[PDB]
């Protein structure tokens, strides 16, 4: 490894790059990752016995865990990156992505 | 220039261009004048030029939307740039080139 607390683990890279018919655009942000549900997974529900009326019944589990959502556009392009994107072209379709966690503490 | 646009010490060279004049019957006795009679005539063809240009390609960091050259989204009588029930072009406003913003 040869890494240790004494070293950054990642850089940080917000750039974005339109390079003839690709445009590969990163990211980074700060995440801070609260302990959840005292680590218990639990059943929740909500009966239509209470107020509730039987359309919003549900039942399931809420899980200690947690996980990243980045699904929306404006996560992944700058106000300007949209810009040139709706205006200069007809289409547009993912090819790959990656994905980095990095300087943990 | 003032107007504008590229000052060039050695511009695109004009061309000039006419008809070769063709006169009409000279009489049967020399004289010495020039021929005064000439044939009416005018000519036509296709011209065609091309300009090869270089464009300064832009990166720019700026965060926010730039401002940029849009027709107007509101109906209309008739489509600017484009005929009219004539059949007259004509361009409704002057376009400038300065839109995209820069850092003095």
């Amino acid at each position: 490894g040869a890494d240790g607390v004494g070293s950054s683990s990642g850089n940080w890279h917000c750039d974005s790059t339109w390079l003839g018919d690709r445009v590969i655009t990163t990211s980074t942000r700060t995440w801070a990752l609260p302990t959840y549900n005292n680590h218990l997974y639990k059943q929740i529900s909500n009966g239509t016995s209470g107020g509730s009326t039987n359309d919003n019944t549900y039942f399931g589990y809420s899980t200690p865990w947690g996980y990243f959502d980045f699904n929306r556009f404006h996560c992944h392009f700058s106000p300007r990156d949209w810009q040139r994107l709706i205006n200069n072209n007809w289409g547009f379709r993912p090819k790959r992505l990656n994905f980095k966690l990095f300087n943990i503490q | 220039p003032l107007m504008g646009g590229f000052g060039l010490k050695h511009p695109p060279p004009q061309i000039l261009i006419k008809n070769t004049p063709v006169p009409a019957d000279p009489p049967t006795t020399f004289s010495q004048a020039k021929l005064a009679s000439f044939i009416t005539q005018y000519s036509t063809g296709q011209v065609s030029v091309e300009i090869e240009w270089e464009l300064q390609k832009e990166n720019s960091k700026r965060w926010n939307p730039e401002i940029q050259y849009t027709s107007n989204y509101y109906k209309s009588t008739n489509v600017d740039f484009a005929v009219n029930t004539e059949g007259t072009y004509s361009e409704p406003r002057p376009i400038g080139t300065r839109y995209l913003t820069r850092n003095l």
